[PDB]
């Protein structure tokens, strides 16, 4: 269906592991 | 089933908090950490989201319905981490928004028992493992 999910997802993740 | 309850208890408050508004500790904390991640999510993404809501297009609860699938499918390359998670109840924040503008506020709690089915039901061994919301909680210290 609608994967973009993942890349905010994903994306929203990383930004925070490493700041 | 007791994950299920809290799960459903933090997600349901939240949407319904963030729907022009406002039973455990750890469900505190979370509520909390939900707060803060959350809308900084919907903020970063307020035109990438717009996007979405505007393609999947919601009317009626038979729309909601369809949006489980689409979520559920979310988790279909394998990868699940917490940024999914919370940018998944984030993004069920804003379609409550969109929800009760057009007066249709009886459709967030399907909705918000709609994404506790995901999170709860097909994620349950990551979650479980992930320490539940203790995990989200310590995650985004």
């Amino acid at each position: 269906a609608l994967e973009t999910l993942r890349r905010v997802g994903d994306g929203v993740l990383r930004n925070h592991l490493t700041a | 089933d007791e994950l299920y309850r809290q799960s459903l208890e933090i997600i349901s408050r939240y949407l319904r908090e963030q729907a022009t508004g406002a039973s455990g500790a750890t469900s505190r904390k979370a509520l909390e950490t939900l707060r803060r991640v959350g809308d900084g999510v919907q903020r970063n993404h307020e035109t990438a989201f717009q996007g979405m809501l505007r393609k999947l297009d919601i009317k009626n609860e038979d729309d909601v319905k369809s949006l489980s699938r689409v979520m559920i499918h979310v988790f279909s390359d394998g990868v699940t981490n917490w940024g999914r998670i919370v940018t998944l109840i984030s993004f069920g924040a804003f379609v409550a928004k969109h929800l009760k503008t057009i007066n249709q506020e009886s459709c967030i709690e399907p909705l918000a028992e709609s994404i506790t089915d995901v999170l709860v039901r097909t994620k349950r061994d990551w979650l479980v493992k992930q320490r539940g919301w203790d995990g989200f909680v310590e995650f985004f210290h």
